[PDB]
């Protein structure tokens, strides 16, 4: 996570479950990668429950 | 012990007070109640005895 963590233009980076900044010590047995592109005014609504 | 002093969180490797932004964080974070909410989320009142 450091690569991603360091990469300047990030703007937000928002998590729900756990501390954001220390995951070098967690471990997970999966990890799910989905993406796509929205508009600015529903980027909020990434929320679960929008 | 007991903590209230407002510090914005300088999580980051840069002398940042700012205001919002990359590593730059404000704590403390709001509560939200509303009936439509299901059981394990509704606010509990808790009073401990020593």
């Amino acid at each position: 996570y450091s690569v991603l963590y360091n990469l300047a233009p990030f703007f937000t980076f928002k998590c729900y479950g756990v501390s954001p900044t220390k995951l070098n010590d967690l471990c997970f047995t999966n990890v799910y990668a989905d993406s796509f592109v929205i508009r600015g005014d529903e980027v909020r609504q990434i929320a679960p429950g929008q | 012990e007991r903590d209230i002093s407002t510090e914005i969180y300088q999580a980051g490797n840069k002398p940042c007070n700012g205001v919002a932004g990359f590593n730059c964080y404000f704590p403390l974070r709001s509560y939200s109640f509303r009936p439509t909410y299901g059981v394990g989320h509704q606010p509990y009142r808790v009073v401990v005895l020593s």
